[PDB]
This record gives structure tokens, C-alpha cells and sequence, in this order.
């Protein structure tokens, strides 16, 4: 009747089989590129 | 111009604020932590749930550490709105905390009321009331589930989560006493309410599941947790006379480093009644009209802030026969003490004297060690009960040293002391560092 | 006197004062950097009006940004009691973008849910004063409302956005204004003739750093541990007077989650998280001959009266197994907030935390749904058999039932709050995990 | 169960639980010094009564001092609704002096402004309980009031004043009692016949230190970072019933200022920061035939109805130039305290912080006026065109207008709170910076 | 629950569905005899 | 449903008008898992 | 306009001219269906 | 743009240097001749550089 006090609930084996990573993207994979932010450069589109 | 005009305005008096900077406000670094999870698990309740019955539970060990404990009750209204007052609190008459067969602490329904009166506040207090009473003018026959959280040291902070995992050879139990009667639920004053339902009870414990390394350390290492305990005794009140000012010297049979003392005067007839009854709005059943009586409270408004109905005129605490502080008025303990030490509002009839800078917190901040005091005494002077409670003018226009004639109903006194002890855990067993 | 306590020393004191480490009677203040703060108006692009989408690019006036408050000027379209947090309702949503990447997005309902759950006491009251009319104002009354934003950088300076370290990225806020605001341009379904269009302004509080702090921000890489909101709408299993509705909702959430929060509502009436009833405050005209339980007392739309809440019970399942035992709706409405927030949550609003202290900034425990194949929220609803027009039935009822009008709470909004990292380097940035 | 969450572990947890630093389940309390706290009555010198100047020297009973509470006993000269925070009104001002050097000074109005901005919820209510009658007490009622002081050392143990290290300097408190207190000895301008004079008692809460800590405080030099209140009264460019007034009030401030605070008021009625009106609580008799918009419902003097306040907009200039964009009066009344304090500020009371956390002890950004030649508080006032006796006009009006009775708010009180250094050396002290 | 872990759970309807599919003949009848009244018992009848 | 001629004599693709009362659907599945016991304690090998 | 400078510009008449010359068959109809009312819609009819 | 609104413009980098700046407005009369006074000047409440 050894469990007169208590014993810790054992851990199960939770295996992720599906694909729950379908909305994320690693920053170390697709790093963000530059975009303008107010310091617009010259309108050099003044061709010959 | 703009914010830059402030930065440039820099001189000698800025050096003591920003020279050789140590910190910033714009770079908070958050500390990485261990891997854990919390699960709310229903416990087995042994015994028989009902009014006046005792029940108990052995906390299961599903997780490794425990914190919050909530007792759920299902109660029904035996009368209309305004006839109950924190009925779940009245019902939970007392709770004992036991480890390995040894009592660690014990709280009482009155303590839960006193604790709340002093330490909860604002919306916390309101939400707290929502979980223990009917606050939307519910009517007779209404049924509601109440949640009464326990307030033992491990039930207030994860910091003191009880290491059940390190207590392998000690069972941990809670023992409960349910009140024989609960106002507005199964009795209306002394009259039983026919057909009143028995309560349904459920006890829930929130367990912490630790990952491998943290869990292993808790399981194998000895621990010392600085914890709180509640000391409490009931005493007869030197009930004030309607002819004079009663006085009393109550020896305080307390021990250990005490964070604070707290007390109240009450009428055991009505749970939570710490003040006199009166024919002023909220101070009695029917107050404000022809049907008003000062023998029965407005239960839904049992607690007040109207100190005219309180009975303590003044008090001092003696230690080893020496005054600890100059004698102060009852309103000093009721209003200033908690202003300084808690920051909430304390109801009339409830008093606090802190030996600590911040008694509302966990971190020790000064204590009175009664284990070195042979004569700790609470000296109380009561107000004269000469005011005709049935005449609102008599009450509302009265003086500092007097109270209601109905204040003589406050014949019982509850004195509490909250102290610090150490819960030591080693080799699968625990115990307290100090017995006395 | 004080000395009689001081002298009472002993073995039990060693744990409190032996080998002292600190005192309480001398505070060492920490010298901080030299910085200043300024409130600067941003320019809103587009046409401001009900139902329109407008936006702003946050200017580079300062180095870092924190608090953002959106001002709105509205006029009452009716008398006191007709509006409910109308400036909150008006700002339908706000989307936070850095370099074109969506960092976060809030909804008017989130602001209502968030407030209902996490603000409290006088802060909550003061908040109401900035978004509604709370002094019984009458028709035509004009007020400027201030809607603070609640993005991570709008709550703590510790997470101020380093515009300075983003030399190459635009930072924007997109604001959608509601097509209608109750008691302002519409009254229930009716339009209010002559209602005024809103005037809008976005204010950003910018931090100016001194020379060295400024340089470090501009040149060093940064990692900010920040909050994000996840949100999807769901259809509520329609409550019924004949049987308890029940539902199993897959939770399409990801990332380490601090907590879940949700509410049920009648989408007709902003903030109507509970059923309507003929009891004071619970419906338009409650308590009198004119009472109706089809329209709320708008000024009192929210309530703490759980008898009008529809949820009976709930649990969260992970990969088919219960995460915790089933608890009553009242457990998620009152206890979770008691334990985790300390405020008081309105009926119809629920919380389940995965964190010890979800109301704080530090990640005190999270549930990573990116590693859970199937997270599901399981709900059981009350039986909506109570005749809402009869106080005896409304107030004298049991645990498993609610007002018949609860059937109209057909919308379900499920939110999740998670933690991500905003990484900034070489003048640009984005999230560690999308 | 809970284990199913623990196992949900992957790359996104690296920032939260990888290389863990702390736990939450093994709290560490810091061991502290041995001390005790005692509340000891000081002797108040001088004649206590309305309008009198009184003072006390704080005895060196303990080593450090923190909280100070002045007790007063006042009686009601009329029924409920006739008083408003009367113990606060009574204590007209308090000065703190060390060695003869003035350190700081509070005013009854400051206590009200301070409260309006920084106390909150039940703290604010409890405060009211210690300074007023809040349970519908009637004429003749008697109460002991407790007015805590709010000097820098009265708010935190962290700034406990080291009387022990001030051996050659005396520390005094000077207190001015008001000539009149509403609902106690006067009802508006009328004296209340038979009114009682107040009873006064000053209490100081002392810290008793153990030997090692006491020795260090007594012998070592100290530099305490403290708060000071700067204050001047100004005339208000009172708005008309026609045009909007404007004003640029030169701010004679110095030192690294945490924040400015201000209010407009009617000097006759303590705490009146808004116009009177015939709407419930906004005037004596409001809501009925007897309503008078010339006298407040004193017990309900305060309100959150900003419509009755007079500030349209304001800005602060430094060196003749805008410090921030002009904002509306409601910004300074509702948003500033939302952002910086977290309480609810009553109508007519305004705050502008130069600090991130103005409600705290720790410095968090300041405006150093000792390096500013000129600065002004620039104000624009609302038009006083609303008939205060007509709720339709009072409650259905526009953003830029207020009550015709708002022109009674002719006084302006501008406060500033800054940080200075209190130096205690060789048994003596004073402040590091004169200006 | 074993060791604090849910192992399984049955429902009244499952017992009915299970029976409908897997019990049979006299095995099913005998089962019915233990869960219902099958000899035309009348109001007030008591059964184990 | 109240007319046996219609109830007992009808086609394969139809049923009783009272069949609309069967609004609840109960779907069950029975599977295998492994209950492991070791060193005095136990629980399931797989969670999902 | 790119970089502050006009790269090109179309006119309503050009759209009509362009269509007249370069769209055709059902492409032309699909286009017309997105710019006009072609199913005998009546006064007050609303179309995106 | 409208009455009471705050609007702004960033000057494009089309040329090398800039001088004259003219703000155009189109307004309508809400009354007859004699009812307006420099209304476009009044309208441009302010401009910040």
C-alpha cells in the first residue's frame, strides 16, 4: 500500500507528427531587407 | 526646441542623476527561466460535505511543487439579496495545513474576513467578494459557485511553492471544518431556513510541473523556505458599558518573529460584524425606515467604515511590561496603520499594528520576536456605549469617546499574529525550524 | 519603547537579520542615462471618417518611441446611457508594421477584452474617462477621446522601438475606423441623422537620447523580448433554451503563449459579452414598462453579473488530452483573474493563463503552440431557459442556466498573447520567428 | 495535463528557457538589519487654533525618522455635505528646516493636488477617511483626523532622515493652520458661531537601529537624494464669456524637475478646481430649485467632469521655444496621469511630466531649470459661455466651452517637483544646491 | 486515472453503443437484467 | 411518423419526420496504447 | 511616379483606346463586366 | 485637408535647391461679398518648417 502518501505523475511521450509550423518563418532564414523610411534619396530618374 | 532642448540643458545638478550612467530605461533584459507548467487538479475529498461537517484531503502528487489552492462551494440563497455576507467565507470555518502528520498552520473563517479587510483592496477586494458572495442582488433560491482561495504561504507566491517532490515520505493534507450555520444560506439569525440545501464542495490544487534538471534538484537537495504562520486565539471582550469606559489587558500568548498583530471586536452571532448596529443607512436591517432594528445587521452591508460604531477608544502594546509605543486612538490602528503599511482601506472594527515596514509583502521588513518576550500584552480602552442607536441623529452627531448602545453586543475579540518560521525539507521529509 | 522590540533578539532572528545584506533605510539610486521625452503629432494619411482606413508613418523626430495615443473627437448622437466606450469601438483595429512585416495587430474588441481583463481600479476608470462619456453628458456633447495603444512598446520604455537602429525601415500604424459607433452615429441598427464624422490625430511620444546612448543604439544590434497578439474569430455554438450547446474549437495559435483570453458576444452591440435582462443595468429600460431585452443599456453594457454569462464550463485540450480538468465558466471569469491579474473581469470575458503572472512583462511561463499539433478549446454553454423579462427568473436561477437572450451571443473571439523577439541590426529588423 | 505543455518545446523557446538564469519557485529573501519602529508624540509649541502659526522640534528619540502624522481634532459646524477634506484644509502649510536651512514646504492646496494626481483607489479613499467626514456625519460630530506629511522622508524608509547623523543641527517642522476651515468654523464667508478650536498633536515614527548600522549612520557622511516642492501662486488670465483668454506664465523654477503640476481654483472654496453648475454634485442644491451656482456642494467639491474646467490647451516653453506640441487641457488631466501615474485625476487638475515615472522615488528624466533662462507655462482658456444653471447647456456643450461660473476660478497654482541633494556631514546638514 | 494520468474514460452513451455493437444474445439480455427492469415491474419497485 | 402505412411501406432514402429530433451525434474511437509499469510506478507510453 | 518622377501616365480615353485595340473576345467582356452595367441593371443599382 | 485638420508634406528631392513655396486652396463663399476677409490666409492657420 506503498503509495500511502504520493508519487509523481509520470511523463508521456508527446510526439509532434503533424506540421504546426505553417505560419512562422525564421529570422535567420529570410532576413529583412531595407525599405525607405522618410529619408528619401534624390529622384535620379531624370534621364538624358 | 522639443525634447532635444531638455537634453542640452545639462549642468552640475544633472551629474547626481545621470553622470557616469549605470542604467537605462530603454533596454530591459528579461531573465531566461526554467521550463515549467501549471495544472489545476481536483483533489479527493474525504469525509462528508455538509453544514457543520468536517472533510479532509490529501494533496495528490501529480506535479512536483504546489501553489494556489481554491476551495469551490456551491451554495444556495435561503433568503433574498442583502441577507448574506461573504457566505462562502463563513462556511469555510477553518482550514488546517498538515505535513507528515504535523500541523504547519491554521486559518479561520474570521481570519479570512480579517485578512481581506486589511490586505486586499480595490478591484481585488471586489473580485474577491464576487467569488465568495452574491453581489448582483440575487434572489432566494439562487444557486452559485463560490471560490475561496487559501492564503497559506505557498498559496500566495510561487516563490514558496511547496516542494511536494522533496517531501516523499510525508503526506500533505488539508483539513476543513464547515460551519454549522451560514447566514442567509441555511439560517436567518437563529432561525433555520427550511429546505436549505447542503453545500457541494470541491478542492483544487494548482501544481507545478518541472522539467528534468530543476525537478531533479528539488527532489535531491535539502531546502529552507522562509514561511508565514498564523497565530490565533479567541478572547472575551471587556465589553464596554453604557455607563463608562471598559478597559482590558490581554496577555498575548504568541511566539516567533511577528510581522504584525491584527484584531477585531465582533458579535459571533453575525459573521463579519465588527461594529455596532445602528439606524443609519447600511448599519442595520431596515436602517433608514420604520422597520429598522438594531438587533439585526444589514447583512449585505455588515462591514462599514463608520468608526462611530466601532468600540476601540485607544490601545497600546506592552512588551515585557514596557510600553512598545505611545498609546494611540482606535482610529490610528484602523486608518493610519494600514495607510502606512498596506495602502488599502480598513473597515471599522478592524485594527492593525505592524512591527514591519511592509506587512503586506513576503520579504521580512522588521519583526517582533515574541519568543523572547515574557509579557506581551494588548491594552485596550473601549468607548462608552451611551448613544441611542435607533436614532440616526444620536449616532451621526456623536463624539470621539462614545459609541452605540448596541456596541455592547460586540462581546468577542479575535487577536491574530502573523509570524515567520522556516520550513525545512530534507531526505524526503519536512518540518519547522522552530516550534516555539 | 522601540528598544523593547529591538532587544528581543534570538535564534529565530538569524534567518531574517543574521549577516545582514540589505537595509531599508538608505536607498541607492542608480545614475541613469541622459534622455528626454516629447509628444509629437504624427500625420495621418488618408481620409478620416467612419468606416475608413487611414495610416501613419512614424516620423524620425526622436531616437526611440513608446507611448502612442490616438485622439478622436466625437459628438453624442443621443443622451446619456446611449454610448459605451465609443472611442474604443471606433478604432476598429490597429496594425503594427516594421519594414513591411506585420509585428502585431489589435482589434476594438481586443481593447475591450484587454481592458476588461487586465486594467483595474482607478486606472480602468480613468481609461473609461478617455474613451467615453461618464458624467451623464447629453446629445450634442463633444469630447476628445484618447485611445492609448497597447503594443509592447506602448506599455514599457524597456521595449521602446529603436527607430534610431532602424535607419533602413519604415515604421507604420494602420488604423481602421469602425463603420459605426454606438450612440455616436448609430443607435442599435438605426443611423443617427446629422451625426458628425470624427476628427483624428495620432500622438507619438519620442525619446531623445544623449550623444553616447544615441550612438550605441544606432550602431549596436538589439534583441527586444516583445509581446504579440494572435486572433481569430469563430462562430459560437449557438446557445439554446432546450439543451446545452457545446463546442470544440481548434485553436490556430503558435509561438510561446503567455495566455489565452476569450469572450462571447452579440456582435450587434459592442462590448455585449453577456445576455440582456430586465434587471437594473441589464437592458434598455430595465426595471420599467419600457424595458426591453433586445437592446442593452448601452452605458451599462458590461456587467459583473455572471448569471447573464453564457459559458457553463471549459477546458483546453492538447493533442487530444485535457491540459487541466474541466472548470466552470465562473472559474475562467473570476478565479484566473484573481490568481493572475488581481483585477475584476466582467461577465462573459474569460482567461486561462499558461504564465504565473501574465499581467507582467517577464515571461513567467509559456505554452508553445508551435510544438502542439492540435490545441483545442472545449466549451459547454448554459441552457438559455430563463425568461429575461422576469427578475424572479433572472435573479433566482441556478448555476447551469442563463437568460434566453443569451442565444444571441453568437460571436466568439479568441485571443492569445505570446512572446517573440524583435531583432534589430545594421539599420533594419524583424521578428526572430514569423 | 501540465506535462503536455513541458514537452511542447522547440526553437522558439530558446529565448525564454534556454540557458535558464532564474526560477520562480525558489525565492530568495535578503537578510536585513535589525531595527524597530516607534511612534512617539512630539511637543507642538505655540498657540494652536485657527489661523495660528505653530511649530515643533523633532526629538532624537530614535536614529532615523520616516513617517510623520499630524493629528487634529475638528468638529462639524454644520451637516453632511458642508466639509471637504477639512483636516487637509486646516493644515495650511508645513515647512521642513534642518540647521536653520529650509529644505522644503508643502501647502494645503499641494496636499490636495498631490492627492489628486498620486493617491488612488482605496488609498485615496482611506486618506479621505483620515481627513474628512465620509459616513454622512451630522452637526456636532467630532473626529480625530490624521494628516500624514508628504516630505521626501515621509514617503519611503529609503530616505529616512538620519537624525543620528545630524548631531549639531536641530530639525524642525513649522505648521500654519488655516484661518478658516469650511464646514468647521466657516460656511463660505460666514463664521459659524460657537465653532470649536482644533486640538493638535504631532507624531513622528522613529527607526531604532542596531549598533553596527547606527554607528555607520552616525559617523559616515551622507548624500541623500531628495525631493523638493517649488511653488508660486499666479493670477489666472481668466477666460471671458466672450473671447478665450491666453497666458504665458513665467516659471520661476530651478533644479532638475521631475514634473510640473497645476490647477485653477476659486480661493474661497478649498479644493474647487472646476466651475459650479446645476448638475448633481456640482453646486450646493444642484438638481433642485434651491440650486446655487455660486456655492459648491462642499462634500462633493471634486469631480471628474472636465467640462467644468477652464483649460483649453497648454504647452511648456524652454528658452522661448516649445518643449512639446500644444495639447488640450484634457490631455494634461486624463492622459498624462494615465501614462505616468495610473490613478484618476479630477477635473481642473493638470500634470506634465518630464520623467518616465514621476510617481516613483527613483529619477527617470528631468528638466533642469537651472540651465534654462526663461520658461513659460503657456495656457489657452475655454470660453465661459455656458449657463451653469441649465444642465442642457452644461452637459450638451462643446469641447472649447465651459460654465459662466468658471470665471470664478481666478487663481492658478503652479507646482514643480525636483531632485536635490541633502548632505549630512560631521553631524550637520543642508542642501547641495541653492538654486 | 493511474498515477495521476488519465488512462481512459467511458460515457453512459458509450456503454449503450458498446453494448449495441459488442454484447449479444443471452450475454446482452443478462446485461440488460442488471441495468433495467425486465419482468414488467411496477411503480415503487426497488432493484439492485 | 403517425401513419404506419407511410412508416412501414416507404423507400430507402427517406425516414420519419420525427427523425429530425436526433440532433446529437456521438463519435467514438477505440485504439491501442501501452501502459508501462516500471520501478513501482506507471503510465502511458504515448500521449497522442 | 517613381522616386518623385513621372515614369508614365494613362488617360480614361487611353484605357478605352487600348481596350478597343488590344483586348478581345471574352477578355474584353470580362473587362467590360468590371467597368459597366451589362445585365440591364436599373436606376439605383449599385456595383463595384 | 479640411477645416481643423492637420496635414503635412515632405518636400521631394526633385531638384537641387528650393525657394518659393505656394499653397493653393479652393474655397467657396458661405455668404455674399463683404463676408470674407483674407480667408485663405485665415485658413492656413500655421506652417512649420
Amino acid at each position: 500500500g506503498t503509495t500511502t502518501g504520493g508519487k509523481g505523475e509520470i511523463q508521456q511521450i508527446a510526439s509532434v507528427n503533424h506540421n504546426p509550423d505553417a505560419l512562422v518563418l525564421n529570422y535567420d532564414d529570410r532576413p529583412p531587407e531595407a525599405t525607405p523610411n522618410g529619408a528619401i534619396l534624390a529622384s535620379t530618374q531624370y534621364g538624358k | 526646441a522639443g525634447g532635444l532642448s531638455q537634453l542640452v540643458a545639462y549642468g552640475a545638478q544633472d551629474v547626481y542623476l545621470t553622470g557616469n550612467p549605470q542604467i537605462t530605461f530603454f533596454k530591459t533584459v528579461y531573465r531566461r527561466y526554467t521550463n515549467f507548467a501549471i495544472e489545476s487538479i481536483q483533489q479527493t475529498i474525504n469525509g462528508s460535505v455538509g453544514f457543520g461537517n468536517k472533510v479532509s484531503t490529501q494533496i495528490s502528487r501529480n506535479g512536483d511543487l504546489i501553489t494556489d489552492i481554491v476551495v469551490e462551494f456551491v451554495l444556495t440563497k435561503g433568503g433574498n439579496g442583502g441577507t448574506t455576507y461573504y457566505p462562502a467565507e463563513e462556511l469555510l470555518q477553518d482550514v488546517e495545513l498538515e505535513i507528515g502528520g504535523q500541523r504547519i498552520d491554521k486559518h479561520y473563517n474570521d481570519w479570512f474576513r480579517t485578512y481581506d479587510a486589511l490586505f486586499r483592496m480595490n478591484d481585488d477586494r471586489y473580485n474577491y467578494r464576487r467569488m465568495t458572495d452574491w453581489v448582483n442582488n440575487e434572489l432566494v433560491g439562487a444557486q452559485k459557485r463560490f471560490y475561496v482561495p487559501l492564503i497559506f504561504f505557498f498559496n500566495q507566491t510561487p516563490g514558496l511553492a511547496l516542494p511536494l517532490i522533496a517531501l516523499q515520505y510525508h503526506e500533505v493534507k488539508l483539513y476543513f471544518t464547515l460551519a454549522s450555520q451560514v447566514q442567509g444560506v441555511n439560517y436567518n439569525g437563529s432561525s433555520a431556513i427550511a429546505g436549505a440545501a447542503q453545500p457541494t464542495m470541491s478542492v483544487w490544487v494548482d501544481y507545478i510541473f518541472l522539467d528534468t534538471q530543476e525537478r531533479t534538484r528539488f527532489a535531491q537537495l535539502p531546502h529552507e523556505y522562509l514561511i508565514e504562520q498564523l497565530q490565533f486565539t479567541g478572547s472575551e471582550t471587556a465589553t464596554p458599558s453604557a455607563t463608562t469606559q471598559a478597559s482590558q489587558n490581554i496577555r498575548l500568548n504568541f511566539n516567533h518573529p511577528t510581522k504584525y498583530l491584527a484584531w477585531n471586536f465582533n458579535n459571533p452571532t453575525n459573521y463579519g460584524q465588527y461594529t455596532a448596529l445602528a439606524n443609519i443607512p447600511g448599519a442595520c436591517s431596515g436602517a433608514g425606515t420604520a422597520a429598522a432594528t438594531v438587533t439585526t445587521p444589514d447583512y449585505g452591508n455588515t462591514g462599514t467604515y463608520n468608526e462611530q460604531l466601532a468600540v476601540l477608544d485607544s490601545a497600546k502594546i506592552q512588551l515585557n511590561g514596557q510600553d512598545r509605543f505611545a498609546t494611540r486612538k482606535g482610529s490610528y490602528f484602523n486608518k493610519v496603520q494600514p495607510y502606512q503599511s498596506i495602502g488599502g482601506v480598513t473597515p471599522a472594527g478592524v485594527y492593525l499594528y505592524s512591527f514591519a515596514l511592509k506587512p503586506a509583502g513576503r520579504q521580512p521588513s522588521g519583526t517582533c520576536n515574541f519568543s523572547r518576550i515574557d509579557n506581551a500584552t494588548l491594552s485596550l480602552t473601549y468607548k462608552t456605549c451611551s448613544i441611542d442607536a435607533t436614532s440616526p441623529a444620536a449616532v451621526l452627531g456623536n463624539t470621539e469617546t462614545v459609541t452605540a448602545n448596541t456596541a455592547t453586543l460586540l462581546t468577542a475579540l479575535n487577536i491574530y499574529a502573523k509570524n515567520y518560521n522556516v520550513l525545512r525539507i530534507m531526505s524526503g521529509m519536512g518540518g519547522l525550524a522552530y516550534a516555539n
